[PDB]
């Protein structure tokens, strides 16, 4: 059981995507 | 899509590297250097005694014994050609090196105070047929006893199956094991 | 031996910088289009014959063509080691492999990463090794030098609008480049020892009364391909350690030479086709430095090798429970070094049982991503990503807009550069993560301790930095790890080579701009000094963790 | 510094700030949602969880949002003004108070209505000096309205009724006479609403600079992001894993923040320094970008024009003489309060130096701007003086009957393609003079334009006045090419051309007119002697007069580039530096034999990364004084002027980062906060 693993997981992963879509278009 | 520029071209590479080119380089191995490029067996009569690259066991008294090979199913097997991956930290190699180097001590009593490090540590591709001369020379009075031989001889017939390369630095000076034990085997008579 | 390994060392540079120059104009002639001498009316003709004739075309259609090349190669391949049944040449009825083995195998020697998890002498068949094997290395060796062309013609077209033609490029890159070379190398390993018959695997009567089972195979004919593509996956277990494969000193000399012969050539034809051999020299002096200096402590860690063998009765603590006798332990360590820089998976030894430390540098060049003398054509459009990185660094460090090589660099390259820096990285973590999280993966250990994760570190980073190089014993046999792995190498090369065509194609729509007060000198040494402190670093950023955790805790431990 | 005021209006502006808008800036809002998560760490230990130390999560959650409250401080200090702001535009909507009739006639039922009461159909009057409420028609009447919004003319414009001059856009202020405009156009999407719209929509591009700086924050943050995430499964092989609290203290303490807060610091340290040119700056990132121009727009009434007309010379004609039209020209502007007939007093004591003609002593008969003869003056008991345009002229000469003075006519056409506007007087019959009323240029500008064209700023003049005038008023100030008859939408229009030509531009105007050429510009400069409405847009207001303020603008900005980069490469050597500082602390909890790799001996890795989140805090304050005061000014080349600052700063970005983690923790150790 993942009691917080798996939400730091999806967290990282929606981080991660975020970073991406600024590093594409320029706030 | 692609349509011919993609496929044809495609065609056309794989025919040429992979026809034209093993074929033709299969052919000039045969037409020119047949005994390297068959193996460098040894062909005594109809049976093989051998190959001069891979090595082979080797575990009896007299017989120089070789590096070792630890290998998949069973020592010295050519189709496996893994080697011992245990680490530095790992007690795995250190139990096996352990027990080898006693191994060691208990067949060569009088050899010498030390044992060389290429006589106990196994091979990368777990088949080594090639020993450093002093790593050779240092089971010389144990195989002169074994075999009623002398040790001027027996350094001889180490000194002339060597190897040398070109150079110094590229690598170091060998001897072969499997042709030094064909020799042994040939003046039994 | 402290003075032997800086001869050895300097021999291979110095034989390395006279064999690259001949290769190095010819490539440069290759990137400038100019048909080579004798092959002016036969490459018309079998341009013709094929259809290709003359097409200019742009970058999205470089880019999509090399990848539908690669991509219907991956199909070929995996259906070929699907049905490996009823296919000829099979001398032992050998067994069709699995559907997971299949792929990794298909995606590995596809797109030059070239990553091996089987023995082939029990596993892989003749015909696949001899037909497809064999121009799967060729594909992807062609695609990539001819990608690093397409970046180098981007660079020096200006106000143009296409880069070329790509099956034409590809053509006259395998035809002409690797094939002569091919077959120089494979006679010599042929005249030193090698296997290029096709005989059954033939009974061997020793004197012990152990019979064995000699392998067979076309060695040489893979052998002149995997060290000139720098792919490193061959017909046995060990890629270039075993006696078959790789005979002897003097051919591990030319297998080095092989290695490192294309990247060097890349960079002296880069700098012949700029018209300034300085850019040359500065890229080949800021990959010399590096692999001086990283031959170095790997060549001190190897020589002071393993504490315990003192203690225990060796003679000498020389580190060789991983290598051979042949070869010693400084060549050894040169060839780590040289396999783990130029993305090519040839071990000449096992470097699972390396010291710590000298495990750790060629793991250190291997996570940075092979951009020091690497890949065929991996490396220089590595390196060629980081000296834009380099440039816009110096540009935002001096408050001026960036340019490099008289042409301006906007944010669309911007974003792509940094793309195509962090992908790499992104995936050999987020991989090696996932690795460890499952138990399967965390099945797979062979030695316990921090030396597990450093072997699953060194598989993910093989998987996605193209390399193909392992810590052996790792049973990757997994569907699991199979299919993470052929994820890692499909997606860790596709998206570095598309944004290299992004790149490419908008540097081709604009002009060479003119000599400016904030133009950044691009040779010298505060350059080289700059670039290397600029990938170092950064390798240093994202790395620092990964390898803490594994071998530096195993060399303090 | 800055007014205390309006700094805690701005920090309550920062208290407003959301994450509904926080994730503009990606790093800071990587740093809120860290702050976020070990706030929720430490109330979940203040309500039980299974570690047990509460407080040293909850001083990193404090010292982090100190951070994120200081980071947003400084970014809204740098670009809380950036906006256009169309406050002058709405009032003057607003203000509204329209004469509605329900019968169209001069007097009739008239009431006070707001704005929203116009609709499809309407009668409204204007009288005299008030405000037309909306766009319309002229029914009858005429009027003369000052075309201050459209043309950005101060002289009036004559309208009448029944012809082709019927179309009052609202907000222009009706001079004298009365009119009764029919509302056509309905409340909303009106001449001034048409202007509001992208004045209040300006959005002015991000510099290149300022982008490149982004993409490597975001390319740093990726790192350390991907770092601190793949450290929590690598420690999954150790005896005892990472914590997730002080996981989340390295995600915040790795990310190149430093950088982050610089990107304002720049930005303020320009709104300081731009007091020594004597400019109000309203945003940081157009002192910035001034170094990076090459085009500058500029309007004629008011930026090169000293604002009203001057009266250049009296020309006569042959069967007269100069003190025969300069003593009507007097009479004609006793009583005018026209700064134009000022200058005639003035240019009267120029030449004639004549006196006794008093105000109310003479019984001057004061005859206005008419509406329907378009003619002013003043009548005496025995001399009729007026004067009026040649239009107003030839009706008067066809009313009277006399013989046309074409000698008269071919004059004031050819004074006015040279670019005076006449003004013939009418007194000793019809052969009587004309005042040629012409442009005036500033002080000595043109030396000024010569040194921007030896700098490579290309001066293009464009005011929508009318052409003769803009052409004559460009060669005499060595302008380059130029254009005029310009509507406002055309000046945006041109500014959308220049920015998509890739070049930043920059424009100086003074008037409403160019109120969305200064919102769309990317370094805009107002006009003290302008309207309300232009120092309102734009990113900068001039103090003084002086229309070539740009040099010293672009000469710091030049400076504050250089001064930026400087600041780049302390601040990326600091976060290089930092990220080795505070990387061993991850490893000595997880494996005890990699303590050796904590080089300094730091007491704890908890206070070691506490000390980071203190460095954190304390490194973006400091920024502010080190933006101030910079060591280098002087341009070198490139490349050694990059060596000199590598050298320089990089010795800083070493030594502080080492420095400040051992001295913060030494004082924790000190304090026992540990
Ligand atoms: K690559």
């Amino acid at each position: 059981m993942s009691a917080g693993v798996i939400t730091g997981v999806l967290l990282v992963f929606l981080l991660l995507g975020y970073l991406v879509y600024a590093l594409i278009n320029a706030e | 899509s692609g349509l011919r520029p993609a496929l044809s071209t495609f065609i056309f590479l794989l025919l040429i590297t992979g026809g034209v080119y093993p074929l033709l380089t299969t052919v000039l191995g045969q037409w020119w250097f047949p005994w390297q490029a068959n193996g460098s067996l040894i062909r005594e009569g109809d049976t093989v005694r051998g190959s001069a690259l891979i090595g082979q066991n080797f575990t009896g008294n007299g017989y120089f014994h070789g590096r070792p090979s630890a290998t998949a199913e069973m020592p010295y097997n050519p189709q496996a050609s893994g080697g011992s991956n245990l680490a530095v930290s790992n007690p795995e190699l250190d139990k096996l090196i352990a027990a080898r180097v006693a191994a060691l001590r208990a067949a060569n009593p009088d050899a010498s105070a030390s044992v060389p490090v290429e006589l106990v540590t196994a091979s990368a591709s777990g088949l080594d047929n090639n020993i450093t001369p002093q790593a050779a020379a240092w089971q010389i009075p144990r195989v002169a006893k074994a075999r009623n031989l002398s040790v001027e001889q027996l350094t001889q017939l180490i000194a002339k199956y060597s190897q040398q390369p070109l150079v110094k630095y590229i690598g170091q000076p060998v001897v072969n094991i499997v042709e030094l034990n064909l020799a042994l085997d040939k003046l039994d008579e | 031996m402290a003075a032997q390994g800086f001869l050895l060392i300097a021999t291979f540079l110095l034989v390395l910088m006279v064999l690259a120059r001949p290769l190095g104009s010819g490539l440069a002639r290759l990137i400038n289009d100019i048909p080579l001498p004798g092959t002016t009316g036969v490459e018309r003709v079998l341009f013709r014959a094929l259809g290709v004739s003359d097409r200019e075309m742009n970058w999205k259609q470089y880019l999509c063509a090399i990848l539908g090349l690669n991509m219907l190669g991956l199909a070929v391949l995996f259906f070929m080691l699907l049905g490996q049944h009823y296919l000829p040449l099979n001398p032992q009825q050998l067994p069709g492999l699995s559907w997971d083995l299949a792929l990794n195998t298909a995606v590995s020697f596809v797109t030059n990463t070239n990553w091996q998890s089987y023995s082939g002498e029990t596993t892989l068949s003749y015909f696949s090794q001899m037909a497809g094997l064999t121009v799967q290395n060729f594909l992807s060796a062609a695609s990539g030098i001819a990608v690093i062309f397409a970046l180098i013609r981007a660079f020096t077209r200006q106000s143009m609008s296409t880069l070329g033609n790509a099956w034409v490029d590809l053509l006259r890159i395998t035809l002409w480049v690797l094939v002569p070379v091919a077959l120089l190398i494979a006679l010599f390993f042929i005249q030193q020892g090698a296997l290029q018959n096709f005989l059954p695997y033939q009974a061997v009567n020793t004197v012990e009364g152990a019979q064995q089972l000699l392998p067979m195979g076309p060695v040489a004919s893979q052998e002149a391909i995997k060290m000139l593509g720098t792919n490193g996956g061959g017909f046995f277990n060990a890629n270039s350690s075993h006696p078959f494969e790789n005979p002897t000193a003097l051919t591990n000399f030319v297998q080095m030479l092989a290695i490192f012969l294309i990247p060097t050539a890349l960079c002296f034809a880069f700098g012949e086709v700029m018209g300034d051999r300085r850019q040359g020299r500065m890229l080949l002096w800021a990959m010399s430095v590096i692999f001086v200096i990283c031959v170095g402590v790997v060549m001190w860690a190897e020589v002071q090798g393993n504490p315990h063998l003192l203690a225990l009765g060796t003679d000498s603590s020389i580190n060789m429970e991983g290598k051979e006798s042949r070869f010693g332990v400084l060549v050894s360590s040169l060839f780590a070094v040289v396999t783990t820089a130029a993305s090519c998976g040839a071990v000449i030894a096992m470097h699972d049982s390396f010291t710590a430390l000298g495990g750790m540098v060629p793991m250190w060049l291997m996570q940075i991503g092979e951009v020091v003398f690497g890949g065929v054509g991996s490396g220089l459009y590595g390196m060629m990503l980081f000296v834009l990185l380099a440039v816009f660094i110096a540009g935002l460090m001096i408050g001026r807009t960036p340019e490099y090589l008289g042409k301006k660099i906007d944010v669309r390259e911007m974003k792509l550069t940094a793309l195509a820096i962090l992908v790499t990285p992104t995936l050999v973590l987020m991989g090696a993560a996932l690795a460890m999280m499952t138990d399967a993966g965390r099945s797979a250990m062979l030695n316990p301790g921090p030396h597990g994760f450093s072997e699953v570190l060194y598989a993910v980073s093989s998987a996605a930095n193209n390399n193909g190089s392992a810590f052996a014993g790792l049973s990757a046999n997994s569907p699991f790890w199979n299919c993470l792995l052929a994820f890692c190498m499909f997606v860790g090369r596709f998206g570095v080579i598309i944004p290299v065509m992004a790149i490419a194609g908008s540097l081709v729509s604009k002009k060479s701009q003119a000599a400016s007060s904030g133009t950044l000198p691009t040779h010298g040494p505060l350059f080289v000094g700059l670039l290397i402190g600029t990938v170092l670093l950064v390798g240093a950023l994202t790395f620092i963790p990964a390898l803490a955790l594994g071998p530096v805790a195993e060399y303090l431990s | 510094f800055e007014p205390t005021l309006v700094v805690q209006a701005l920090k309550e502006a920062v208290k407003k700030l959301n994450p509904q808008a926080q994730w503009r800036n990606p790093v800071m809002f990587i740093v809120w949602i860290g702050s976020l998560l070990t706030t929720c760490i430490s109330i979940a230990m203040a309500s039980g969880a299974m570690p047990g130390n509460a407080l040293f999560s909850a001083a990193i959650s404090g010292w982090l949002w100190i951070t994120v409250l200081f980071a947003n401080f400084a970014e809204a200090l740098a670009e809380g003004r950036s906006k256009a702001q169309a406050n002058s535009l709405k009032g003057v909507k607003k203000t509204a108070f329209a004469r509605k009739l329900r019968e169209p006639k001069y007097g009739a039922a008239a009431d006070k209505v707001p704005a929203d009461q116009l609709r499809k159909g309407d009668i409204v009057l204007v009288e005299a000096g008030d405000i037309i409420p909306c766009d319309g028609e002229v029914i009858e009447g005429g009027a003369s309205v000052d075309e201050s919004a459209i043309t950005g003319e101060a002289a009036p414009v004559i309208r009448e009724s029944g012809g082709d001059f019927a179309s009052v856009t609202g907000g222009t202020r009706i001079l004298s006479d009365w009119l009764v405009i029919e509302c056509s156009v309905n409340p909303g999407e009106t001449f001034l609403d048409r202007m509001i719209a992208m004045v209040e929509g300006a959005q002015r591009r991000k510099t290149p600079n300022e982008i490149a700086l982004t993409i490597l924050l975001i390319a740093l943050t990726i790192v350390f992001l991907l770092a601190t995430a793949t450290l929590w499964p690598f420690s999954a092989w150790g005896g005892n894993a990472v914590s997730v609290t002080v996981l989340v203290a390295l995600l915040v303490c790795l990310i190149p923040t430093t950088i982050g807060g610089l990107l304002s610091a720049i930005g303020v340290a320009g709104m300081s320094r731009m007091l020594g040119a004597n400019v109000i700056a309203t945003s940081g990132r157009a002192v910035e970008a001034a170094g990076d121009v090459d085009v500058l727009l500029l309007d004629k009434t008011g930026t090169i024009t000293l604002g009203n007309r001057q009266a250049s010379e009296f020309i006569p004609a042959q069967g007269v003489d100069e003190k025969t039209l300069a003593d009507a020209a007097q009479l004609a502007s006793l009583a005018d309060e026209t700064p134009e007939g000022r200058s005639i007093v003035i240019l009267a004591k120029q030449r004639f130096n004549l006196r006794e003609r008093d105000v109310q002593s003479l019984h001057a008969t004061f005859v206005p701007f008419t509406a329907q003869s378009r003619m002013s003056g003043i009548n005496i008991d025995n001399r009729m003086i007026r004067k009026g345009s040649v239009d107003a002229i030839r009706r008067h000469v066809e009313a009277n009957g006399g013989h046309f003075p074409t000698d008269v006519d071919q004059k004031v056409d050819q004074v006015a393609r040279q670019g005076a506007t006449p003004l013939v007087v009418v007194e000793g019959s019809r052969v009587l003079g004309v005042i040629a009323l012409k442009d005036i240029v500033k002080g000595g500008i043109k030396e000024r334009f010569a040194q921007l064209r030896k700098m490579g700023i290309k001066t293009v003049m464009i005011t929508g006045d009318n052409r003769l005038t803009a052409a004559a008023i460009a060669a005499e100030a060595g302008v380059d090419d130029f254009l005029a008859e310009a509507t406002p939408e055309a000046k945006l229009a041109l500014i959308r051309q220049y920015q998509a030509e890739g070049r930043l531009v920059a424009m100086t105007g003074d008037g409403t007119n160019d109120a969305p050429a200064l919102a769309q510009a990317d370094v805009a400069v107002a006009m003290n002697s302008g309207t309300q409405a232009a120092k309102e847009a734009g990113n900068m207001v001039d103090l003084d007069s002086n229309p070539t303020k740009l040099i010293e603008v672009v000469h710091i900005g030049k400076q504050m580039l250089m001064t930026r980069g400087s600041l780049t490469t302390f601040s990326i050597a600091n976060d290089v530096a930092k990220y080795f500082a505070i990387i061993p602390a991850a490893f000595a909890a997880t494996y005890p034999q990699l303590n050796a790799l904590n080089i300094m001996c730091l007491h704890s890795p908890d206070s070691a990364i506490l000390s980071a989140v203190i460095f954190n805090a304390l490194i973006i304050v400091f920024l502010i004084p080190l933006a101030l005061k910079g060591v280098s000014y002087k341009p070198l080349t490139a490349s050694a002027m990059l060596r000199r600052n590598l050298w320089i700063y990089g010795l800083g970005g070493l030594l502080v980062p080492f420095i400040g983690i051992k001295v913060i923790d030494l004082l924790l150790t000190v304090c026992g906060l540990v």
